[PDB]
RNA sequence: AUUCAUAAUAACUUUUCGAAUCGCAUGGCCUUGUGCUGGCGAUGGUUCAUUCAAAUUUCUGCCCUAUCAACUUUCGAUGGUAGGAUAGUGGCCUACCAUGGUUUCAACGGGUAACGGGAAUAAGGGUUCGAUUCCGGAGAGGGAGCCUGAGAAACGGCUACCACAUCCAAGGAAGGCAGCAGGCGCGCAAAUUACCCAAUCCUAAUUCAGGGAGGUAGUGACAAUAAAUAACGAUACAGGGCCCAUUCGGGUCUUGUAAUUGGAAUGAGUACAAUGUAAAUACCUUAACGAGGUUGGA
RNA sequence: GUAGUCAUAUGCUUGUCUCAAAGAUUAAGCCAUGCAUGUCUAAGUAUAAGCAAUUUAUACAGUGAAACUGCGAAUGGCUCAUUAAAUCAGUUAUCGUUUAUUUGAUAGUUCCUUUACUACAUGGUAUAACUGUGGUAAUUCUAGA
């Protein structure tokens, strides 16, 4: 049966998926124990359950248990862990049930959703039906089917044989990578491949390749970590990660893997004192959107691209179905498929357009809001399907588009896209209140511009602008963005006040998070943005000076609370910078206190709560005075906190504690 | 060695056993209890080899564990395979009423004596120790690992007691002294019955004896043999092979076939 | 034999003791509810000896060796002693000291891979036994410590340590069958990973638990035995014989039927129950029912 | 000399009958594969038809699930490897030592509070087992009810 089918599917390099759909014991558990036994690539396979670690690691066949709830990601990820004949076994509830199961039973993994309650996501489930429904590639063995057919497997059935899977790397190593001419022989080559394709097996070749005394010695960086063993393990390879990398230029040809996810500032400053091997993971998840990589690569560029996978053979239906599923699929920013595509020209048009649009399949239908889809994810850094599902079930999910001239069916594309997610009722809607004041911020309503994007053809033109009019036109809008003087006046101009500023630069950009809130109702979102604000204004030094980078905070622009604050530190969860900086509350608290602020009290960590808070010592460095264990030390940060408060009131404090 | 024994071998279960050879392998090993291992036959061998009512191993299993009670010792209701009846026992078979003497032979094999309803009332006891106990009370015990309460103060520790079973009463009793008839329950003598000739001590740590019988034979045995079957010539119980008196292999021939 | 008991005896002992049993037997007693009536056991405790033991323990005895002469004493070599352990005897130790004493009957001592050795007849003889050690100490990776408990120097309890030494989603998470068989090996050397616990023995709780006991086989000259498996007879026909040492003499005379008779010869199957692996019990023992085909010399 | 060898020597290979032997022997080469000391009622614990299997004890029938139990599982059985030693033999009772096993026996002085002794129409607990909630690459796992 599907035994011999595996055998060819191993023998052509392909992998397939297999559909469970049915009663959750009936199909589900059963059949998956029977395909285990049954389904031997080698003897059975490592099967690895799916209900980020396992990428290094490959495993013949996989289950992923989608019966309660699907995350999307697992799944695409899962798929790209998979080897040649194995099998991706999807685990679904009952077929009929699918599209609307999802309400009680709902979809758990909803936390795209994040409802209190799980929900259908029909539009997801009917998209999948439609990719799987296409063509004969996935074998869907419902429940309830006595026999289900398989076309291919031993005898004849249906499966075209491919030829059996067993240049264009080669082609790249030193090759096109002979940096040699009249130009620069050193410059930056920047190669850009989906996933698997072989982008670090290429830039483990240039490491050996050449050779300390020979060709010459490399380097290698990279941002939060990404799994650098295999470019090593193809690998002179030392790794010193960008910023402690900003030290001394000791080589010849420097690689970064997936740059693109590092900072544009210090990324360039590197760039210049060697010659490069740009790496970028593109149309997939987690991978960059290829609209940024145009602006980044701009910023420069050799930039070359490796097509076909080293673990599959092309052509694989798996993976082309993940790709389908997710629209892995880039094209709107050079050209659209059509007469009309590449620029959007002519006048633009600001319209909103609902979920609903993602059933019907006509004029406004599952192609309007996925050339929506691919314009906002083509223009962010990273790509994720999250986003994806948020789009399609989420309640709570509105858009509007800017397009180019409409007419007939088929027209230009669209110039922009804003996608409000309302919150409230993951992040304007769970920091305010964890990162504020008011303890209620988590209640009222409020919907987040998660994106907005105009084609870059289109820029500057003040559509951004008449997105977001169009948002408010027909308690408040959100933003958070990576904090520039730029940016935020944008959005400043735009109408939002400046709520927050948080500690860390953000990994990927390199500037530190701001939100801002656009206050639609009075009754107590224009308060909750002012009380921030406020706050904010108080803290100013406090955060200037903890920046490190201590960066002024304009903002978008040119005490009782902090009791209550100072308690939840001492008494609950909140974290040391939230009520810290230079000087929020929790400093505000150490100049006041006459505790062991100094040695011992203030607020932070090392001297438990002056050390940190005052000095700046390290955690690492109180630990050992304090003599921690380390996690221990937030616990007498927290402790001391308490007790200072304590000794200035404690009938206050002890309220407090309690309510 | 590890610990205490707890089994038995065909080959090395006693001769008195008149046992199997050929058999099994092992053989009921005697139950901890008044008698001591090498002196004593445990049940399921007086049933089964014995009185052969049983047979197979299982046989027993049923007469002894049946709800009916079939076997008596000593007026009691017996109930393990292995029982050590000894020497001067009474046993009777309930569902026949059947009472035997446990007694060895003249070649000192065990033999079952038919007892009348009779004799089967006194069984004779032989006295292991005699002291004072518990607030001033005197307590005298017998081979039968039988104890004492307020006994007749005329005994010596060496003495042999007639036993009412059914009124767990004494009387007559009978020290071992010059001229009295007695039994000898081990040795190379046993199952002999003659006249007591007279006591040497010797201290040192073993005393000896002497005796006479039916046709005047001279024995020689240590005290802790003899067994005082009776006082002044008249013995107390019916003796099996006719009287405890052995042959010459040639009285024997003799006696049989008459050579 | 006693400072023995078993007495007391006081004291003073984180110290006990002492059936909140269950089982049927609840019909007799008086009351009439009653009070009992507990019967009888089951289920206890008590200490003693009651075997259970061990555990000592004198008193005879391993191979040779004087080319063993001398030995043994710091804490034991001894005595003797304080204690302490020891569960409880003990130099066993704490001490504390006794100097002891062993010894040519060779002691000190040496040397013998040393694990290690019950029955009875019997003029004479006949014979034979227990059964490949009755007997009977020391191993269950190394080490350690520990374990149970009536009751272990606990092999087959631990640990932990070491070591080996293993599974793995990384993470953790194994594992020491000279109680068996098995393949390697070893490599001298030997039968299926039979049947049953049929006994008779085992354990064992109130029965009929369980018995890797045992048994049963097979295999199996194993050592093997046995030593018994086509002949008895009908006729004709007859060439003359056929043998010798033979050289020729002699001997004399059946011999062939590839002729015609003999019993319902006998073997082998069939109930046949079965001493019978209560099943091997159809394979025995039957019983029968049936049922004969080396040499030399052309 | 003699042949034989009643020498083997192994060297050739054939009805019916069995008291019936076979990796201690080398290294005291071990755990492939196969495998494995638990247990019962007169008797101690089971649901007023969620052990529950009947069936009608019926205020506790059986009936058992499970547990509690309570037991053995210090037994052997293979192993000299040692060991020249009492090992062992006899040959010692042990006034010198411990003792289940088994019986036999068996035990009025427990307050005395300065008897609401309460009043024993025999106490308290505690727990399983048990229903369940679980966890985890995964335990003789284990979590929490």
């Amino acid at each position: 049966r599907i035994p011999t089918l595996i055998r060819n599917g191993l023998q052509t390099k392909k992998r397939s998926f297999f559909v469970v759909v049915g009663d959750h014991a009936k199909e589900a558990i059963v059949h998956l124990y029977y395909i285990m036994s049954s389904m031997d690539v080698r003897q059975n396979k490592s099967v690895l359950w799916a209900y980020d670690k396992i990428l290094g690691n490959t495993y013949g066949m996989c289950i992923l248990q989608d019966f309660e709830a699907i995350t999307p990601n697992i799944l695409a990820r899962t798929i790209e862990t998979v080897e040649g004949g194995g099998l991706v076994v999807l685990l679904l509830k009952g077929m009929t049930s699918l599209k609307q199961l999802y309400t009680m039973t709902m979809d758990v993994h909803a936390r795209y959703r994040t409802e209190a309650h799980d929900d259908v996501i029909a539009r997801f489930n009917e998209r999948f039906l439609l990719s799987l429904g296409s063509c004969e590639s996935c074998l869907v063995i419902d429940d309830e089917l006595n026999v289900l057919p398989i076309s291919g497997g031993k005898g004849v059935k249906p499966l075209p044989p491919p030829d059996e899977d067993e240049v264009d790397q080669a082609k790249a190593l030193l090759t096109f990578v002979d940096a040699i001419a009249e130009k620069t022989l050193r410059n930056t080559v920047t190669l850009t491949a989906a996933r698997g394709r072989g982008k670090s097996a290429a830039m483990g070749v240039a490491i050996a390749a050449a050779v300390a005394y020979g060709y010459s010695n490399i380097f290698i960086t990279s941002p939060s970590p990404e799994n650098l063993k295999t470019l090593f393990e193809f690998v002179t390879i030392q790794y010193i990660r960008p910023q402690d990398a900003h030290v001394l230029g000791q080589a010849e040809l420097v690689v970064i893997d997936e740059a693109a996810a590092i900072p544009l500032p210090l990324v360039k400053k590197l760039m210049g004192p060697y010659l490069v091997f740009m790496a970028s993971t593109i149309s997939g998840y987690e991978g960059t959107g290829r609209s940024l990589s145009l602006k980044l690569i701009k910023q420069l560029l050799k930039e070359i691209t490796l097509s076909e996978p080293i673990r599959y053979a092309q052509g694989d239906n798996v993976e082309k179905w993940l790709n389908t599923l997710l629209c892995l699929d880039a094209t709107l920013p050079r050209s659209k498929i059509s007469t009309t595509g590449c620029p959007d020209p002519s006048q633009c048009e600001l319209l909103h357009v609902n979920r609903d649009t993602l059933f019907s399949f006509h004029p406004v239908s599952e192609k309007f809001l996925q050339q929506m889809v691919a314009l906002y994810v083509a223009s962010h850094y990273k790509n994720s399907p999250n986003d994806l599902q948020l789009m399609s079930d989420a309640p709570a999910h509105e858009l509007f588009v800017l397009t180019g001239p409409i007419q007939e069916g088929r027209l230009p594309e669209p110039l922009c896209v804003i996608q409000v997610s309302l919150e409230g009722k993951d992040l304007i809607p769970w920091l305010v209140s964890q990162q504020f004041q008011d303890d209620e911020f988590a209640s009222l309503s409020g919907a987040r511009i998660v994106r907005i994007a105009t084609n870059p053809d289109y820029m500057s033109m003040g559509y951004g602008s008449k997105a977001l009019q169009l948002l408010v036109d027909y308690d408040y809008v959100g933003v958070s963005y990576g904090l520039t003087q730029q940016l935020h006046k944008f959005w400043k101009r735009a109408q939002f006040v400046p709520v927050y500023l948080r500690q860390t630069a953000n990994d990927l950009t390199g500037e530190h998070t701001c939100v801002m809130i656009r206050p639609l109702q009075d009754g107590n979102d224009p308060s909750w943005l002012g009380a921030f604000a406020a706050d904010f204004h108080k803290r100013f030094l406090s955060l200037l000076s903890y920046k490190f980078r201590e960066f002024p905070s304009i903002l978008a622009l040119t005490t009782p609370f902090d009791h209550k604050r100072l308690e939840s530190y001492a008494n609950g969860l909140l974290d040391y910078h939230v009520v810290l900086d230079l000087m929020p509350t929790i400093a505000q608290l150490y100049f006041t206190g006459r505790l062991r602020e100094a040695v011992k009290l203030s607020g932070l960590q090392q001297a438990i709560l002056l050390a940190l808070g005052l000095q700046r010592k390290d955690i690492d460095t109180l630990a050992t005075e304090l003599n921690l264990p380390g996690s221990q030390v937030l616990a007498i940060f927290m402790k001391i906190m308490r007790k200072v408060t304590q000794h200035f009131g404690a009938l206050v404090s002890g309220a407090i504690a309690a309510e | 060695a590890r610990g205490p024994k707890k089994h038995l071998k065909r080959i090395n279960a006693p001769k008195s056993w008149m046992l199997n050879k050929l058999g099994g392998i092992w053989a009921t090993r005697p139950s901890q209890g008044p008698h001591k291992l090498r002196e004593s036959l445990p049940l399921s061998v007086l049933l089964k080899e014995r009185l052969n009512y049983a047979l197979n191993g299982r046989d027993v299993t049923l007469i002894l564990n049946d709800k009916e009670q079939n076997v008596f010792v000593d007026g009691k209701v017996r109930r393990d395979k292995g029982y050590p009846t000894g020497l001067m026992d009474v046993v009777r078979i309930e569902k026949t009423d059947q009472s035997f003497r446990i007694l060895y032979d003249t070649k000192g094999r065990f033999v079952l004596k038919s007892l009348s309803k009779e004799e089967a009332k006194y069984k004779l006891l032989k006295v292991t120790a005699k002291a004072i106990g518990p607030n001033q009370i005197p307590y005298i015990v017998t081979h039968d690992s039988r104890t004492i309460r307020f006994p007749n103060p005329e005994i010596k520790i060496g003495d042999t007691l007639k036993y009412d079973l059914v009124n767990n009463k004494i009387e007559n009793f009978a020290h071992l002294e010059s001229g009295n008839v007695c039994y000898i329950q081990q040795g190379n003598n046993i199952g002999r019955v003659g006249i007591i000739q007279h006591i040497e001590k010797h201290q040192g740590s073993f005393d000896i004896c002497h005796v006479k019988d039916a046709k005047g034979n001279a024995f020689a045995t240590r005290l802790g043999n003899i067994f005082v079957l009776g006082q002044g010539k008249k013995s107390w119980i019916e003796l099996p092979s006719g009287d405890g008196v052995r042959e010459t292999i040639l009285e024997e021939r003799k006696r049989k076939f008459s050579y």
